[PDB]
RNA sequence: CCUCCGAACGGUAAGAGCCUAGCAUGUAGAA
């Protein structure tokens, strides 16, 4: 189970532990779990680069520790 | 391949000392402004349209399917046709033997190119008392357009005042390489041909394929089996390769082609025979009127005047 | 500026009308193509032609947040402001159904609850098919009656949230409104 | 004496010189240049987007003698524009 | 048995160049 740290830099600096075989979809459940916002209404940004939800988090190449953009929609 | 009085003094002292450096093609120096409009994304990617100048992905490719470079590959066409190649095959007199008209082979010949599937309709009386030997009369073109492999004719068949004399003896088709056989397309026109003309008759139809072989051309005599008719008639697979085809499909046909009888040629009477350059007229409910002219050029000024429009 | 609310609108639910869409999606609506193409200086004459052309209703969709037609008029309608009766004639429409759920939601958005019970009730009545786009781009047929069950329902209708509507019973208990008299 | 804001009842040819690559010398004019020109701003614009962005802008229509007020519509009209399509089909 | 999970900053290329914004105001004197 690797941990990912989900920053959005005004502040919403989050921990969230997920396993890889997670699409981006259960991690923004989790992620939405422990900031608030619903988990459709989230964004997971690589400085530009919009992760899909339908896509495995091991194919995104998102390991442990690495840090993911949050923005909201 | 220099000049003595360019080269400096450098120059010479490199040249009687040692040797100089050359400078291969693989060697390169990649360390006006044409404006392009692309279907883009911004950063937030917004689907734009934006207009660039940064000459960054403007090298064209033009390789092998370009209509200019096939223009210019059919340009010396002509001078192609010299070794005319010749298939000795291996046809004991089945039925009317394959004496051809050489003058007519050789301006068909040079009138194709070599990229699309150009053919035509090659009908002719027997000759007085021919028991064995076929009239090669002359062959008719519709406007149509040609694949890689096949050749997509008018729907409807000719009928002229000169063609009532004539019999149908085939189709003939070059195709873009040779091939020691009939291709699934060949076998599928033709079926199609004895299905619909009934002037292409079991025996009596024939496939003049006139394929483009190394240097030369290559003319080769076929014709097709009952059973093989059948199978290329039903064959809904209409591709390079089709599911359904067997090697009795096809056989040889023994055939010549001489210079003795000048034979005639069937052009459009309307528009040009090659329609290749410009497809949205070859379809199937094609009726037009032929008429006695020679073909025209595979890419001449009315072949594909689109191009021209620029 | 061609998003600017016209400066002869109400303060509806206390803020700017265009303010009842999500401000992320009021944005993406703002830089979308079909809201500087087809909704620029449309009144309320035009958003009814626009509206008869609507092939689906939905919010947004794909990664980026690319707003539908259908939102994008609904925005236009909140800027407008076109008056109570004018959307009236949007929901008593029965022959293009598109208008009248383009009616629907704005009268979802911005009527009170009396109005929006009033006006809305009367559609569960209607069963007709109808495309919805989904948040992955796809289409789904929905019918009327379950897109005016979500305006009356859910918090989120085509990823809006709605205003918050009181509940039918508080409005029944203080004689208000007539229990809902079905088709059955 | 600025009129009202008129909707366009013309498509924009934002996709007509897609591939249609423009050579540009110094004597060419910013009329034939590559991208969107505003013949009424005599201005070039090189998005689809950023030209709507500017026919849509403050300036634009301020050259064409409009301004950024929309008409208020009334009950006929919306009915009657109902019934004008009703009978075109 | 062991459960204390922190954060922000030190992460701006500098230009050119054209367009539209948010802005965000604009309510006072007078003949």
């Amino acid at each position: 189970m690797i941990e990912v740290v989900c920053n959005d830099r005004l502040g919403k600096k989050v921990r969230v532990k997920c396993n890889t075989d997670d699409t981006i979809g259960d991690l923004k459940k989790l992620i939405a779990a422990q900031t608030g916002t619903r988990w459709n209404k989230i964004v997971l940004k690589k400085w530009y680069t919009i992760f899909k939800d339908h896509v495995s988090l091991g194919d995104y190449e998102i390991h442990d520790g690495m840090n993911l953009e949050l923005y909201y929609q | 391949n220099v000049n003595v009085a360019s080269l400096t003094q450098s120059e010479i002292r490199d040249i009687i000392l040692g040797m100089e450096i050359s400078a291969p093609s693989q060697q390169r120096q990649q360390i006006q402004l044409t404006a392009t409009q692309t279907r883009t994304v911004n950063k937030h990617g917004d689907e734009i349209i934006t207009s660039t100048t940064s000459n960054y992905e403007t090298q064209t490719f033009s390789s092998k399917t370009e209509w200019r470079v096939r223009a210019i590959s059919a340009a010396n066409l002509h001078l192609r046709t010299n070794h005319i190649y010749v298939s000795s095959d291996d046809i004991k007199e089945t039925g009317y033997t394959y004496i051809l008209p050489k003058n007519v082979l050789k301006k068909f010949i040079c009138i194709s190119d070599l990229r699309a599937q150009i053919a035509g309709y090659l009908y002719g009386v027997s000759p007085p008392d021919n028991p064995q030997v076929k009239e090669i009369r002359c062959i008719v073109m519709v406007p149509q357009w040609g694949t890689h492999q096949t050749v997509h004719l008018p729907g409807q068949l000719p009928q002229h005042e000169y063609l009532k004399e004539m019999e149908p003896l085939g189709w003939i088709h070059t195709q873009p390489n040779e091939s020691p056989q009939l291709s699934p397309q060949d076998v599928t026109t033709h079926a199609k041909i004895m299905a619909d003309n009934p002037s292409w008759d079991g025996e009596k139809t024939i496939i003049i394929t006139c394929s483009f072989t190394p240097g030369s051309c290559t003319l080769t005599a076929y014709k097709l089996t009952p059973s093989g008719y059948e199978w290329g008639r039903q064959n809904t697979d209409k591709g390079n390769n089709p599911k359904g085809y067997l090697p009795s499909h096809y056989e040889r046909v023994q055939m010549l082609l001489s210079d003795r009888f000048l034979g005639f040629f069937m052009v459009p009477a309307q528009s040009s025979w090659n329609y290749n350059f410009m497809g949205v007229r070859h379809d199937p409910n094609m009726k037009y009127e032929l008429q006695l002219a020679n073909p025209k050029e595979f890419y001449h000024e009315v072949h594909r005047p689109s191009h021209f429009l620029n | 500026m061609a998003n600017r609310t016209v400066k002869d609108a109400h303060s509806i639910h206390g803020t700017n009308p265009q303010y009842l869409v999500e401000k992320i999606i009021r944005t993406r609506i703002y830089e979308s193509k079909y809201w500087k193409e087809e909704c620029f200086g449309l009144t309320a004459e035009l958003v009814v032609d626009k509206a008869m052309e609507l092939r689906f209703v939905g919010g947004v969709y794909g990664g980026n947040i690319k707003p539908t037609p259908f939102l994008c008029l609904t925005l236009k309608m909140l800027q407008i402001q076109p008056e109570k009766d004018i959307i009236v004639e949007f929901i008593k429409n029965e022959d293009f159904k598109y208008v009248r759920m383009l009616g629907a939601l704005y009268m979802r958005l911005t009527g009170t609850a009396i109005d929006c019970y009033k006006y809305l009730e009367p559609l569960y009545n209607d069963y007709r098919k109808i495309k919805s786009q989904n948040r992955n781009g796809e289409f789904e047929l929905m019918h009327v009656d379950e897109f005016i069950d979500e305006l009356l329902h859910s918090e989120r209708v085509c990823d809006i949230i709605l205003p918050r509507l009181q509940k039918r019973y508080v409005l029944e208990e203080a004689e208000q409104l007539e229990p809902r008299v079905s088709a059955l | 004496k600025r009129e009202l804001l008129r909707h366009r009842d013309y498509k924009v040819d934002l996709e007509s010189k897609l591939g249609k690559t423009i050579v540009i010398t110094k004597t060419t004019p910013q009329s034939e240049m590559g991208g969107y020109y505003c013949n009424v701003c005599d201005c070039v614009v090189k998005d689809s987007i950023n030209f709507l962005d500017h026919i849509n802008g403050k300036k634009h229509q301020r050259n064409l003698g409009m301004s950024m007020r929309v008409e208020r519509s009334t009950l006929d009209q919306v009915k009657k524009r109902f019934e004008v399509n009703k009978k075109k089909m």
